[PDB]
DNA sequence: ACTTTTTCCGG
RNA sequence: AGGA
DNA sequence: AAGT
């Protein structure tokens, strides 16, 4: 249950994507984030002012968050930060970094081609940011020299100086996380034969990226406000709060920290070695060694499943779970937690056919009706019935499980010392049992049809199976050979209208899939209906009279 | 100073109020919040003008809660003070530190240091006073202060002022 | 329109845009042997005026983007000499309505 | 235009082969979607999923992270017109029930 | 929830400069010379000289008592008692600010009559000064042009000394003798 | 931008979705103890009440039909034809 | 139980906009956050008790909104931010169309 | 894929079929603007038969002693013979019937008459017969103006798109072309009088019903048509069990827009 | 040279 | 490891 | 089993 907030409530109209500037990370940050140690202020069970809650979110459950006073269910996480000793590439941008080096001068930071070249001014025209970059790259990738002077937009005899620097451009190729270039050179007009082979430093690529003009990077995919190229190179790493990397604290004295917590620790661990290594008597090879390891961890934390094979693995052999891996399809945030969801007010059991049920009704076993609960508001129309169900308790059929006051507090009728003496008030919700003739959404998975999920009238019945009319067998595609089905219960008088008025079984009869009725008379009834209608088939008074009474809407004639 | 600002408050009405006395209940609920309210953005909202012609507009029914949200377009008299603004006000409180001045809805305090040197604190008077070679500044006395700086404090705006410069002080 | 048998040399092709506002079209003779427009599957395409396209957009409250597109290199877009931005009205037969009119803007 | 008519004929035939019948409009729409682009746009990860619709909508299928990485690097703006974006935001999607808005008129209330 | 206005500036990420407010007539973003009314038309800023402001609230609240008694169907020291009664009627009482304001105005007003406030507004709204200078000129009683130009240091070169001193003379005549 | 009543071009008839959202909305309000605009001739279900309110076109709600461009047509549940 | 992609589809098919919203919020995930009106992030240090709001970084103690999104979405957004990506959420629109 | 590809597509309040970008997929849903549930396979009688049998059916010649409508068909029978003014209407009428025959023979090349269309007219007429207790012995109280103009008037009201402009009005005439075709064929002067034997009331009733039933049949702005289509192809796909690649793998080949196809063929 | 999907639900 |  |  979440508390009242004086803050204007709106809906999200736009999602403006971008990159975090290192300046923003240091601003939004509630803590920095210096010690790999989780908590235990020298074994003393409570969070260290180093990693998790040096003002972040909050473990302990009891003991609320130091910053947003709220605590647990209300307190979102609070982001921190780690100021990295040397800059490092963000894994995901490794090639959009490389491709930007390929378009710009590796010394002056100017586009290798401009409004002077015609193929370039053609690509510069493109409106789609992704396609405009695509064309600009395929053009500037070949340009192996930064041009000093280029022929004027008329004659080759008079040449215009487009911009300074003449320097030869390196032939950039990647070596799993590192960018190694190979400058063309000169030496007595020839050379290469054997060029200049040196790996491009993260910091030098950054300084060039900083120098790329607004107009320039803007001509490429980029945006000056939300995504400048310099921001693809990580300077200041954001520390995600505990809600993101929960401490699965089994029992009292036993940690159980998340993989992301371990991985961030490894980053910190490596970041400290590098920092000290350089500040101290710098043995150079040792630095480029400790740097490359930091690049590894910062990389493997976001994505662990990289082509350049060392797959960072927890000492257990089992690899560390990437942030990428967490978001990756079918079962995994987007697909498994957002597009799909495990829900409440849902029930499932074996299905069985009933010829005495109506087309649109579903047989609901008592046990399930007694568990599933609709929240009805105490109104002058219901008050009297409602109190009787409240009195009836959570144990007998037409009964109720909870009562909810204006004060927002839940009253468990199963335990309340006031379960008998309970006087309802208008505006209170009574969580009553699923009763006869309530609309419920009934579905049989897979669900490749709009008709695989239809609304039905509840019919509370004995025996553990969901009973269903035989003609509705086909749309769901269910047989009674051990097939099971789902039942979802609407909570609003509004979500109910949607079920009853749009997706009820009778509405769903004549299908748009093939402009024909999608339900008919199947099995027994079909077989008997033939046998019954032959010219040879005659029925005596006795039976006729029963068959007439059996039709519920009989004229009595 | 003292403005006539066109503003608009989004009010969110419960369905039990969807009776004829709705435009009535809304207008009252507006005055409930807006009137007497104080922001740093617009200052003290004091009085809502033209009650009869308050624009309720159409209330949009909110998805899963039956409540309707209306943007109430209205016009009111506001008061937002600024630095450099010279205000006339009556004294309220007085101490060894200085004196406070009531200017409309806001209290402006004058430091002993933001006052001429000649005027000194006379503790031995009922009530406490500030005594110049010619002037006497005490509780009920009228003053003219230059507002030197403002602070937006929750449900108010307090300011610091000086009666040091020319054509300021006891009136 | 230049109707060639086997090829137009890359030297010669470099002179096609060089004379504006006039426009030039290259056409391999061997392609023209049969008219595509006469085929069963090819519906009537109609070039719209600047005033007609202005109206189509007003009447369906569209931005140029929001329209189905025809490629500049499209057999029919070539046959009709469609320039980028020009719209074709495609009057096709419908098993549903009898006559359905689509629209395609030139890319 | 002929590509459309061919592509439909070809689709329709797969259906009628198995014996089954699907109303025109359905196959018509699929065909028309692949087609409106100006050419044959595959119902694949690199086909339709590589179009100009909102990042979240696109990320709900196949390239997810890589999609979102680009979304940030190019500073994409999701319109939030798509279904997928409203399901992800826990909002009422502009679908059926949500394709319009409901308001009270004070005048028509003080009338009844 | 709080109050919004006609100014719909979309500060996309680019937060600040929230530049100072002064008698450089550089007041807020909100309190700008060019504004937009309900209707959408560009209207000028409305600044009131306390008396112009007293008569506004007086009117507003009086006409409010009318509407309240309509729906329910089915001399300075003495102006203060009269006012402090209307507040008890119309206002929620909780508005300690309006009660304080109404008294402050009732006392500090230069012009008592509506007829008088009109003539002040005429005389002043002909100089072309910013509504703020116009209010401060009608609010602060001045004698030397030096006085006014020193107290409203926005005036500085916007008017002749002799001109401001002609206006100051006529303002002194209009001043209703309590 | 808002389309004037005299210039409206949508159905004079009410959509299946409009009707289903009106009954849901009125049922939610009637259930939230809202004022009911018709004699509840023995009626106790907020949907049945809402259906009756609609039957006598006595629902004070207004459908804002939005167009792909953002422009819209405001139509009253009073004016909308319920053939359905 | 599961209300997966396929069941989402059928719900979209019927046109049950509210039913789906409710199935994914009320029936499951539903959570409330405080977001900055300047940099649409869950940055806001909402002390919803003392009525104090703030977003240091923006120095915004005023332009703050309340929003209802699934808890998994608060998560996704934090995870995207964890990887330097900013999924800035805005309550108004600039683009039109 | 079929779903994820089409999800965002639905019918808007301008009968236009659009995606999340507001880009037009179809100008009117399924080329006619009708809900697939409201459509039924009906026979377009004008399509086939001998050019001779067509004449026997739809031709009325008030200027000929043998091809006029017998006074047994209508009360006007006697006074209607030789009326030049009415023959202009029956000619107008017959001239459209022939235009339609030739039109249909373009749309449906093989002459297939069984096409799914809204409003089951066969039943409207059948029901008028029991509703009004149609006497196949007595002459109708219908005028030739009543029948001919009557159909013309109904046509003006079979509305799909509503806008007051040529673009929309032409689009409207278009989307309604085929239905009118059937309607004119089923409501021709001779057909009404000789076959059905409807009276003025019965005819007026048959008309208003078509109108209402037609109006009823149009798609609902909000219809999630994208997902609907995706599923209406997707599900039948699940029930799948010269020699060219067919079913599931051919469909797989299709959506993929695979160039390297298994069974390429040309039909010359 | 190089990547990614594949119907729905007790331990 | 197992159901439809 | 396909396709950058
Ligand atoms: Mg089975
Ligand atoms: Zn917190
Ligand atoms: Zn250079
Ligand atoms: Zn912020």
């Amino acid at each position: 249950g979440q508390q009242y907030s004086s803050a204007p409530l709106r809906t999200v109209k736009e999602v403006q994507f971008g990159l975090f500037s290192p300046e923003e990370v240091r601003a939004i940050s509630v803590a920095k984030i210096r010690f790999p140690e989780t908590m235990d202020e020298t074994q003393t069970r409570a969070k260290i002012g180093g990693l998790n809650d040096p003002r972040l979110g909050s473990i302990d459950r009891n003991l609320k968050c130091q910053t947003c006073q709220e605590g647990m269910n209300e307190c979102p996480g609070h982001f921190g930060h780690i100021d990295l000793a040397k800059p490092v590439f963000h894994v995901g941008f490794i090639a959009k970094i490389k491709k930007v080096c390929e378009c710009v001068c590796m010394h002056c930071g100017k586009l290798l081609l401009d409004e002077h070249n015609e193929l370039m001014r053609q690509a510069l025209a493109i409106k789609d940011s992704k396609k405009r970059f695509a064309a600009i790259w395929t053009l500037c990738k070949t340009k192996m020299v930064c041009e000093t002077d280029v022929p004027s937009e008329d004659d080759p005899t008079q040449l215009v100086s487009r911009g300074g620097c003449g320097n030869t451009q390196p032939t950039i190729r990647k070596d799993g996380l590192k960018l190694v270039g190979s400058w063309k050179k000169d030496r007595a007009t020839g050379d290469a034969d054997e060029p200049e082979l040196r790996v491009l430093s993260t910091e030098e690529i950054l300084n060039i990226f900083k120098h790329i003009s607004v107009k320039d990077f803007t001509s490429l995919g980029f945006n000056e406000v939300f995504s400048r190229p310099e921001w693809m190179i990580l300077t200041c790493l954001p520390v995600p709060p505990p809600p993101v990397r929960p401490s699965i604290s089994f029992n009292e004295s036993q940690r159980g920290e998340d993989d992301l917590t371990f991985k961030l620790a490894d980053i910190l661990k490596a970041n400290i070695s590098l920092e000290t290594l350089e500040h101290n008597g710098a043995p150079h090879h040792a630095i480029e060694e400790a740097e490359s390891l930091l690049q590894f961890h910062v990389a493997t934390y976001m994505d662990n499943d990289i082509a350049g094979q060392p797959q960072a693995l927890q000492k257990s052999g089992r690899p560390v779970k990437s942030i990428r891996a967490r978001l990756k399809g079918k079962e995994g945030r987007i697909r498994g937690n957002l597009m799909g969801k495990r829900v409440d007010f849902s029930a499932r059991t074996v299905i069985s056919g009933d010829p005495n049920l109506e087309l649109d009704q579903v047989g609901v076993p008592k046990s399930i009706a007694k568990t599933l609960t609709y929240p009805e508001v105490v109104t002058p129309y219901n008050i009297d019935r409602l109190t009787q169900l409240v009195r009836n308790g959570p144990n007998e059929h037409p009964g109720a499980k909870y009562v909810i006051r204006d004060s927002g507090d839940r009253i468990d009728l199963r335990y309340s010392k006031r379960a008998g003496d309970i006087q309802l008030q208008y505006g209170w919700k009574v969580e009553r049992h699923i009763m006869d003739n309530d609309p419920v959404l009934f579905n049989r998975q897979p669900s490749l049809h709009k008709m695989s999920m239809m609304a039905h009238r509840v019919k509370v019945i004995p025996y553990s199976t969901f009973r269903l009319n035989l003609s509705v067998t086909s749309p769901y595609n269910a047989d009674f050979d051990g097939d099971e089905m789902n039942l979802h219960v609407p909570q609003s008088e509004e979500t109910r209208a949607e079920l009853s008025q749009l997706c009820a079984v009778p509405l769903q009869i004549v299908s748009p899939q093939s402009n024909k009725p999608c339900m008919g008379i199947v099995q027994d009834t079909l077989c008997g209906i033939r046998k019954l209608t032959l010219r040879d088939t005659f029925i005596e008074l006795d039976q006729v009279l029963n068959m007439l009474y059996w039709v519920p809407d009989w004229d009595g004639v | 100073m003292f403005f006539i600002k066109d503003l608009s408050l989004n009010i969110t009405l419960h369905p039990s109020f969807f009776g004829p006395r709705m435009k009535q209940y809304l207008k009252t609920k507006l005055l409930e919040e807006v009137e007497g309210s104080c922001t740093g953005k617009f200052g003290y909202i004091l009085c809502v003008l033209d009650y009869d012609n308050i624009d309720i507009q159409r209330g949009r029914i909110l998805p899963t809660d039956g409540s309707a949200e209306f943007n109430v377009k209205y016009r009111a008299v506001v008061f937002k003070p600024f630095k450099g603004e010279v205000v006339d006000g009556t004294v309220v409180s007085c101490s060894q530190h200085g004196f406070e001045v009531q200017v409309g809805p806001m209290k402006v305090f004058v430091t002993k240091h933001l006052m001429p040197q000649d005027l000194t604190f006379n503790a031995g008077s009922n009530p406490p006073s500030y005594q110049s070679s010619e002037d006497v500044i005490t509780i009920k006395s009228r003053i003219r202060v230059k507002i030197e700086g403002c602070i937006s404090q929750v449900s108010s705006i307090h300011a610091i002022g000086s009666i040091k410069e020319d054509y300021l002080g006891a009136i | 329109i230049f109707v060639y048998q086997n090829n137009i040399t890359p030297s010669a092709m470099k002179l096609v845009p060089s004379i504006p506002p006039a426009t030039i079209e290259t056409f391999n003779e061997a392609a023209l042997v049969v008219n595509i427009t006469h085929h069963e599957l090819v519906p009537k395409h109609i070039r719209l005026s600047s005033d007609e396209k202005r109206e189509l957009l007003k009447r369906y409250r569209l931005k140029e983007s929001q329209l189905p597109r025809i490629q500049r290199a499209d057999p029919v877009a070539l046959y009709l000499g469609l320039k980028r931005g020009e719209v074709v009205k495609i009057i096709r037969k419908s098993e549903t309505s009898g006559r359905y009119a689509s629209y395609r803007i030139c890319m | 235009e002929a590509g459309r008519a061919a592509l439909y004929k070809e689709v329709y035939n797969v259906i009628a082969s198995d014996g089954s019948y699907v109303n025109y409009r359905h196959m018509a729409l699929l065909v028309d979607v692949m087609t409106t682009q100006g050419g044959l746009t595959s119902v694949t990860r690199h086909g339709f999923n590589r179009s100009n619709t909102g990042a979240l909508m696109r990320c709900s299928f196949e390239e997810t992270v890589e999609i979102l990485f680009e979304a940030g690097a190019s500073a994409e703006l999701d319109d939030c017109r798509g279904v997928s974006e409203n399901v992800i935001l826990g909002q009422m999607a502009p679908i059926g029930t949500g394709a319009f808005d409901v308001m009270i008129d004070e005048e028509s209330l003080v009338k009844y | 929830v709080s109050t919004s206005t006609f100014q719909t500036r979309r500060r996309r990420l680019k937060k600040v400069e929230e530049e100072e407010n002064a008698a450089t007539l550089q007041l807020g973003q909100e309190f700008q010379l060019k504004q937009i009314n309900h209707q959408g038309e560009e209207e000028e800023l409305i600044a009131l000289n306390l008396s112009e402001a007293r008569l506004v609230i007086k009117e507003a609240l009086v006409e409010r008592r009318r509407a309240f008694k309509r729906s329910q169907k089915k001399t300075r020291e003495k102006e203060l008692e009269s006012i402090d009664v209307l507040l008890e009627q119309t206002t929620g009482g909780n508005n300690k600010d309006l009660k304080n304001t109404m008294q402050y105005l009732t006392n500090f007003s230069r012009f008592r009559d509506q007829e008088t406030v009109g003539a002040v507004i005429q005389l002043l709204k002909s100089t072309g000064l910013h509504p703020f200078e116009v209010a401060q000129l009608g609010s602060l009683a001045c004698d030397t042009a030096d006085e006014a130009k020193t107290l409203i240091p926005s005036l500085n070169n916007k008017i002749s000394d002799d001109e401001l001193e002609r206006i100051l003379k006529e303002l002194s005549n209009l001043e209703t003798l309590y | 931008k808002a389309i004037p009543k005299d210039q409206r071009a949508t159905t004079p008839y009410m959509t299946k979705y409009e009707r289903a959202r009106i009954l849901g909305t009125r049922a939610l309000q009637i259930s939230m103890n809202a004022p009911v605009f018709v004699d509840l001739e023995g009626e106790t279900d907020p949907l049945r009440i809402a259906m009756k309110e609609l039957a006598e076109k006595k629902i004070p709600l207004v459908i804002r039909r939005y167009l792909p461009d953002g422009s819209f047509e405001d139509w009253s549940v009073e004016e909308l034809i319920v053939d359905l | 139980l599961r209300f997966g992609e396929m069941e989402r589809d059928c719900m979209i098919a019927h046109g049950a906009a509210s039913f789906l919203k409710e199935r994914l919020m009320e029936a499951s995930d539903a959570f409330r956050v405080h977001i900055c009106g300047i940099c649409g992030l869950m940055t806001v240090i909402a002390k919803l008790n003392h009525n104090q709001f703030e977003c240091k970084g923006c120095d915004n103690k005023i332009d703050i909104y309340q929003i209802h999104i699934p808890y998994a979405a608060k998560l996704l957004f934090q995870e995207l931010m964890a990887m330097n990506i900013t999924p800035r959420l805005y309550t108004d629109r600039s683009r039109d169309f | 894929r079929l779903v994820k590809a089409l999800e965002d597509i639905m019918v808007h309040y301008d009968n236009t079929t659009r995606n999340s970008l507001g880009n037009v997929i179809q100008f009117i849903y399924g080329e006619d603007g009708m809900d697939a549930a409201h459509i039924e396979k009906q026979s377009l009688d004008t399509i086939g038969g001998s050019d001779a049998a067509f004449e026997k059916r739809y031709r009325v010649d008030l200027l000929n002693t043998d091809h006029t409508l017998d006074p047994s068909l209508l009360e006007s029978g006697s006074e209607i013979l030789g009326d030049l003014k009415l023959q202009v209407l029956l000619d107008e009428e017959y001239k459209q019937l022939v235009k339609d025959r030739k039109f249909l023979r373009e749309v449906f090349v093989d002459g297939e008459a069984n096409w799914p269309l809204p409003v089951n007219i066969r039943r409207i007429i059948q029901n008028a017969q029991q509703t009004f207790h149609i006497d196949h012995t007595k002459p109708s109280d219908l005028t030739i103006k009543d029948i001919v103009l009557g159909v013309k008037d109904l046509q003006e009201n079979l509305l799909v798109l509503r806008g007051k402009n040529e673009i929309i009005q032409n689009a409207q005439r278009d989307a309604v072309t085929l239905f009118c075709c059937l309607l004119r064929s089923r409501l021709a002067t001779r057909r009404v009088l000789q076959e059905y034997r409807l009276t003025k009331q019965a005819f007026d009733w048959v008309l208003s019903n078509i109108e209402a039933q037609f109006l009823r049949s149009v798609v609902h702005p909000g219809e999630m048509v994208g997902v609907l289509a995706a599923q209406s192809i997707g599900e039948p796909a699940t029930q799948m069990t010269k020699k060219v690649t067919s079913g599931v793998p051919r469909l797989k080949e299709i959506l993929n827009v695979a160039k390297n196809m298994k069974t390429p063929s040309l039909t010359v």
